[PDB]
RNA sequence: AUU
RNA sequence: AUU
């Protein structure tokens, strides 16, 4: 079978995708792949979601549409906003997450006001 | 120093030539280039074309108008295109097509045969991948190819804005003499061979500034004979160094002036603008393509 | 992986064979490799030696001894000694030394022949760039070399430490058999062809953690034919790729315990602790050097 | 005749070699050359003189004694302090002026505050 | 051709 | 050998 066949079609068959995944990795399935890393010059703002590729020397930058569960699913968004956040950006990912970026995107938040990972970035509250 | 290029142009001494068709024998076929961890082969190839399409004098207009063809993968993925937004100015319109779905950044993705993709605008950049599995099968002899190709001759002179430029991949097998031929109505051509993949008789037939009519007079058979001649006798180094330095890749935005075609306006003034890549011909409103059957 | 590598050793398979020695016909003989702008040859290959260095069991002690001979150059500074200094631990000693005077980062620079050189202390690593000018006048046969190799075999076995290591540099021409037979006195050793320098017979012979008598018993004639024969029949391509990342270059401080020599006190255990890099035994006060004539 | 070979010649003639090469460079002279530059990450904090390579992403790190004229002429240094503050370190150098880095060490100085070249990376006072 |  |  193809890559990632079996994951993103069980993923795109449950109701709740999010979680059909994540429950998919706390059983021990191999991460999605074929995410698509940019070569850039790590000497970004290291930003969250960014227009061009803006991993800092922590970072790697991804194509937004490859790292989105339900863009690789071919399902609908269930975004607030009505659109993807990730499809046609880059998302940077820490490089020690970056074994699982659709997983990375799924369980973090960006944060409103400086725009970085909350948790890995973000200095609003400290 | 060449393996420090992104890639190496086919030079002006072998066009000129006037060579049979012979089978292309490559010293390091099929080779396979140790890439930076973790990047695509499509992601490599990409910023190399891009790269060296940086050396070239693309007009590069506000509200630019690009088109991927063969832009998706057996991964489902779209790498060309990922390279392709992070190459262009934003704001760029990207439109990329393929015959199988697949998942892109694209401002829009087609899905179908090339030959059902319709639009009435006319476009900045032409950039297609598209290959035919079929190709692979053997032949009794290389002649050339139709299909998609016929497709692209069409778009090119149809749906090309003068002034745009034109990437389109060709292989041993896999070109066509009436694309060469057209190669001949821009300002500027070359078969452009990235440094990562240097072990395939795969090649970009790079058009630069479209000027509607023949400049140059090429026979595309004889012009493959050509090309597989200058890759049997050049053998090129697999080579990755200048995916090192990506601090100047961006595509230089230089708001390249468009204008509308008048009847017979083409005076020689625009056709030294057209050729400098500093003026994009065709008309300026909202894009509408589809891929509807 | 070969070209992300900082260069090639050569496999256990050609160290046991029996070939004579033969002229060196290196496919690529003389190519020069394109480096990063405006870096030198000496700091690019010094750089490659200490990546390639920086996998092997070296005894990294508290107040490190290194000395370096060759350091000079027709430049009149001393890049190799840069690296040097650039790698190893802080607060680590470094004396280097060459026939002529040059300009150099080390702690101490000592001017003369290297037979000058004299000093009691004994020291944890030697690095040899030494070459005799005159090795490139046409000679009938090549024939084991004395001059600086000599001296060198003296301090190996007179003033380096048990856990200590080496590395020399030799050529097709510049060798000696001595030091090929010394370098079986060596917990682990080599010869290693950096590959930004891999159009050249030049090499390094590393020993590895020293042991102060025979654990494998070398012809240094033999020796020498069989890395002629490795190098004629395995081309290597130029390549500088592990100069792109430098992020863990520097010699990892593991502070290797150091103990004073005593009488007949090299147990078995003492042994396992010398062949990994895990105990250096020398006295350990102020040292003082000098090439005084 | 060898590199270099004219000027560290002049230069170590005239009782204040500092003013022999600035007068040497304003007349047009070919600023001193084989200054040993170094690889390395160029993710360093940019000091000035360090005892490892802390170059920015605008600056060059070159071996501290090739960047010294009293070293590279062979003369006495007329540091107050009685030793040379290049030798045996690494010198950052803009890389706008990585062309004559000797020059550049001669004419510029070091804030002892935060260590920066005063006028390329020191803000301390503003 | 999607190393 | 100091490309
Ligand atoms: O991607 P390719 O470089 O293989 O070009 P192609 O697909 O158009 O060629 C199809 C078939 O030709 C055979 N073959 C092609 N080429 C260029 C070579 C070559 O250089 N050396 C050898 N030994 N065979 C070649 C392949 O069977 C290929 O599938
Ligand atoms: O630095 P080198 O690699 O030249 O080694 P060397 O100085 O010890 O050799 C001295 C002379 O030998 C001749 N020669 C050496 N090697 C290794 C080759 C070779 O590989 N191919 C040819 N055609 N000649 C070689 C040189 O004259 C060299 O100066
Ligand atoms: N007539 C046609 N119309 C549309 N797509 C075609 C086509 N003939 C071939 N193709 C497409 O050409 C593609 C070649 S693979 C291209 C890989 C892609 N450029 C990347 O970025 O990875 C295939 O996906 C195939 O489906
Ligand atoms: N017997 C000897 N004693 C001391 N130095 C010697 C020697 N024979 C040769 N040399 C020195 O060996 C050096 C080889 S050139 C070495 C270049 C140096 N590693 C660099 O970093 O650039 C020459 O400078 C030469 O003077
Ligand atoms: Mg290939
Ligand atoms: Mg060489
Ligand atoms: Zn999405
Ligand atoms: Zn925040
Ligand atoms: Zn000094
Ligand atoms: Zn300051």
């Amino acid at each position: 079978v193809p890559a990632n066949s079996t994951v993103l079609s069980f993923c795109a068959f449950a109701v709740d995708a999010a979680k059909a995944y994540k429950d998919y990795l706390a059983s021990g399935g191999q991460p999605i792949t074929n995410c698509v890393k940019m070569l850039c010059t790590h000497t970004g703002t290291g930003q969250a979601i960014t227009v061009t590729p803006e991993a800092n020397m922590d970072q790697e930058s991804f194509g937004g549409a490859s790292c989105c569960l339900y863009c690789r699913c071919h399902i609908d968004h269930p975004n607030p906003k009505g659109f993807c956040d990730l499809k046609g950006k880059y998302v940077q990912i820490p490089t020690t997450c970056a074994n699982d970026p659709v997983g990375f995107t799924l369980k973090n938040t960006v944060c409103t006001v400086c725009g970085m990972w909350k948790g890995y970035g973000c200095s609003c509250d400290q | 120093s060449q393996a420090w290029q992104p890639g190496v142009a086919m030079p002006n001494l072998y066009k000129m030539q006037r060579m049979l068709l012979e089978k292309c024998d490559l010293q390091n076929y099929g080779d396979s280039a140790t890439l930076p961890k973790g990047i695509m082969m499509n992601v490599a190839k990409y910023t190399q074309l891009c790269q060296y399409l940086n050396t070239l004098t693309l007009a590069v207009p506000y509200n630019m108008r690009v088109i991927h063809f063969g832009a998706g993968s057996d991964k489902g993925v779209a790498p060309g295109t990922a390279v392709l937004r992070q190459w262009l100015p934003t704001g760029t319109l990207l439109v990329d097509s393929d015959l199988n779905d697949f998942v892109s950044d694209a401002d829009s993705t087609l899905i179908g045969d090339c030959a059902t993709v319709h639009t009435a605008n006319k476009w900045d950049l032409i950039i297609s991948d598209m290959y035919d599995p079929k190709t692979k099968n053997v032949t009794k002899e290389n002649d050339s190819k139709e299909g998609f190709f016929t497709y692209i001759c069409g778009f090119i002179q149809q749906k090309l804005a003068l002034g745009g430029s034109v990437a389109i991949k060709i292989t041993e097998h896999s070109w066509n003499a009436d694309l060469y031929k057209l190669m001949g109505h821009f300002a500027w051509w070359t078969a452009f061979v990235t440094n990562v993949n240097a072990s395939s008789s795969e090649a970009f037939l790079i058009g630069c500034n479209y000027l509607g009519k023949p400049r140059e007079q090429i026979d595309g058979y004889v012009m493959h004979a050509n090309y597989i001649f200058w890759r049997n006798t050049n053998p090129i180094q697999l080579s990755s160094y200048s995916l090192f330095d990506m601090s100047k890749f961006p595509l230089k935005l230089r708001g390249t002036a468009v204008m509308s075609l008048k009847e017979g306006q083409i005076n020689d003034m625009i056709l030294s603008l057209l050729s400098k890549g500093r003026l994009i011909i065709r008309e300026n409103n909202r894009v509408v393509i589809s891929s509807d059957v």
